[PDB]
């Protein structure tokens, strides 16, 4: 459910 | 040793005969108890009227700082010139009066605000029924009550009975309990409300979970008092909602402490449930309280689920936010430190920090009499591992208000929490000298809700932990913020501020350099309640100013009374924040400071018998409380009971003067009435005075 996301 | 748990137990004498007392003694003459009644069951007053009635509990449950009715049966009529009794709860193995575990409660002839005591209130044959009001700052747990009856011989008490074991509980509903939430709409929802909504998913397709909190069902509440045991959390401070939040966030996660859910994110779940599986706090609390072990596996709306459910169980408010591009900082910091391989791409090796599509945590209400007026309210604490605090995984409470002016230097874990909420993106270059590329000011934090009351529908709060992106504020919170981790001085004063009239804030910058400098900077007015919880803002305003060498600048800001007479209530104070930045240098001067408005007094006096159909005169009287004179003074009498409304009005009152009205009233309705005096001149508005007069 909660994920690392990549960075914008 | 530690009084650290609910569950033990010392073994109080039935038979505590002191000295060497003599064969053949007689006992026969004392008063002995019969029987106890708690009038406990689910439809009577006490669970009722205590908000109580929903635990799926058999024994009595109150909360702390409310009366409750209870009877007890003696052999013979109590007679007060012959015995002496008091009731007893004890708590723990190693109960201490001075610790608050040993509470005697005397029995008294009236009841006195904020003290334990139990007055009679009834007497039916061997029987007395007493309202025992219990102190707004009692431990919260599980106690053992014991009669005990005094004789000269030393004290005989009632033996040990389960049945009569009384759970204390925290009280959002006495307005004397450190939890005191004044809204019962609030009550009702973040209290009693044992159903709930978490919102997760992505900014633009947000995605609602349900989840059952389930504080009121069979072994919760216990499961609860067994948390903290097992935390080792000292008795004596589990009547302080900031001691029994932090406990919680600890030990809901299994690290360091054997809490109650182990975290996972690793897509398999080797032996034990998927986080995405559960549907609510009950299953995972009652599995922790039977095996006595961690639970697997939980991530941050678990987490967040089941410190819900203990934080509402327990009687402290609370609520589950989602925030949205939810920043992780790894080196303390504030910021998220990327990176940047010289190809461009980003070095995973480097970068620690990291960003989650969205975190959940808990927002407890409290008062904090630690902290300085203005930052009570809502507390963020969050149970899911991110980094450690004092040397454990947990977190907070940190004044959400406290997050959003920057004054991060407040405990618990503001820092943490502010960069969660509003970091700077920085990414970085580290070469073979460390070079910045660039700075992304609006990436974290996009959006941050809870479940609105009455509804399953989003309410957005992002503006209660941040200022708008974009706007000055914003950035001066943040370097605020990174601050609290040129030669000017700034402070202000509020001059000479009286309830009901435009009243200055002036702000001084004294410049002792010999350069000249610009100021950006914000102020921020906020009404609060007497006990330090905020209110609402009521004035913000943004500047800029110029300060020359060598020299002292005011900056008169005018506060009218339209803008906060709307807002007030009794014993509420001010609470400003101003914070300036220095533009060539980058200083942050950032001051908080609460004042008191004077208050102008109207007196009311009766003067005759207060007879119903009978004639009595009202005297109000009025002091001009300002150096000014008033003009058009309306003054109005008004007593629902006592009089037709009515007004005299002063042309003028002089500085410093006083004028009397009287005014013949006759009262047309007996009893517990109320005079309640108002003026307003063209200037001051809106006092009052008051005075409960006996028809
Ligand atoms: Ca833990
Ligand atoms: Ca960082
Ligand atoms: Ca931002």
């Amino acid at each position: 459910x909660x994920a690392l996301l990549p960075w914008p | 040793p530690p009084n650290n748990s609910n569950a033990a137990e010392d073994d109080l004498p039935t038979v505590e005969l002191q000295g060497v007392v003599p064969r053949g003694v007689n006992l026969q003459e004392f008063l002995n108890v019969t029987s106890v009644h708690l009038f406990k069951e689910r439809w009577d007053t006490n669970k009722v009227d205590h908000h109580t009635d929903k635990y799926e509990n058999n024994k009595l449950i109150v909360r702390r700082g409310q009366s409750f009715y209870v009877q007890i049966d003696f052999s013979r009529p109590y007679d007060p010139r012959r015995d002496l009794f008091r009731v007893e709860y004890v708590i723990g193995r190693y109960p201490q009066e001075n610790k608050g575990t040993y509470i005697p409660v005397p029995i008294v002839s009236e009841l006195q605000s904020g003290k334990w005591g139990a007055k009679i209130v009834m007497r039916e044959d061997r029987s007395v029924r007493l309202s025992i009001q219990s102190s707004p700052k009692c431990i919260v747990g599980k106690f053992r009550m014991y009669v005990a009856v005094w004789t000269p011989y030393g004290v005989l008490r009632t033996s040990r009975n389960p049945e009569t074991d009384t759970y204390i509980l925290f009280n959002p509903w006495c307005e004397d309990d450190a939890v005191y939430l004044d809204n019962e709409k609030e009550r009702e929802e973040y209290v009693l409300n044992d159903i709930g909504v978490i919102f997760y998913g992505e900014v633009n397709d947000i995605k609602t979970r349900s989840w059952s909190y389930g504080q009121f069902e069979d072994g919760i509440l216990d499961t609860c008092l067994y948390v903290m045991d097992r935390a080792q959390m000292d008795l004596s401070g589990r009547g302080n909602p900031i001691k029994v939040s932090r406990v919680g966030s600890a030990m809901v996660n299994a690290k360091d402490d054997e809490g109650v859910l182990v975290g996972s994110w690793d897509n398999i779940y080797a032996y034990g449930v998927p986080p995405s599986a559960w549907t609510g706090s009950v299953d995972i609390l009652l599995e922790y309280r039977s095996s006595e072990n961690p639970v697997r596996y939980g991530q941050c709306w678990v987490f967040a689920g089941v410190f819900n459910t203990f934080l509402r169980c327990l009687g402290i408010p609370a609520r589950i936010v989602t925030n949205y591009f939810s920043a992780h900082d790894n080196d303390a910091n504030l910021q998220m430190d990327i990176f940047l391989e010289e190809d461009g791409n980003v070095n995973s090796k480097l970068t620690k920090d990291s960003v989650w599509n969205y975190h959940c945590w808990n927002e407890a209400w409290m008062t904090r009499p630690d902290l300085p007026v203005g930052f009570g309210g809502w507390q963020a604490v969050d149970s899911t591992p991110q980094e450690n605090s004092d040397g454990m995984y947990r977190c907070g409470p940190a004044s959400v208000q406290a997050i959003k002016h920057g004054h991060v230097c407040f405990q618990f874990d503001a820092p943490f929490v502010f960069a969660e909420v509003n970091s700077d993106l920085i990414y970085i270059t580290a070469k073979k000298t460390h070079v910045v590329e660039n700075v992304d000011a609006t990436h974290i934090g996009k959006l941050i809700v809870t479940k609105q009351i009455g509804g399953d529908g989003m309410m957005d709060i992002t503006d209660t932990y941040k200022f708008q992106e974009g706007q000055e504020e914003e950035r001066l919170a943040l370097e605020t913020a990174l601050m609290y981790g040129s030669n000017v001085d700034m402070d202000f004063e509020v001059e000479n501020a009286v309830l009901g009239k435009d009243f200055k804030l002036s702000i001084t910058f004294r410049n002792n350099s010999h350069n000249r400098y610009t100021i950006t900077a914000y102020l921020s007015a906020n009404i609060t309640f007497y006990t330090g919880v905020p209110k609402a803002e009521f004035k913000k305003e943004t500047f800029d100013v110029t300060l020359e060498p060598l020299s002292f600048k005011k900056e008169a800001v005018l506060i009218q009374a339209g803008e906060y007479m709307g807002q007030l209530l009794e014993q509420a104070s001010l609470h400003f924040f101003v914070t300036a930045r220095i533009n060539e240098t980058r200083d942050v001067l950032a001051k908080q400071k609460s004042t008191v408005l004077t208050i102008p007094e109207i007196i009311i006096k009766v003067r005759g018998t207060q007879v119903v159909g009978s004639d009595m005169t009202v005297i109000v009287e009025f002091t001009n409380p300002l150096k000014e004179t008033l003009r058009n003074v309306w003054v109005h009498l008004d007593g629902p009971g006592v009089t037709r409304p009515m007004k005299k009005m002063f042309r003028e009152i002089r500085p410093n003067s006083t004028v009397q009205w009287e005014e013949v009233c006759r009262p047309w309705v007996s009893g517990h009435r109320k005079l309640i005096a108002s003026m307003s001149s063209d200037s001051l508005r809106h006092v009052y005075g008051e005075l409960d007069v006996q028809i």
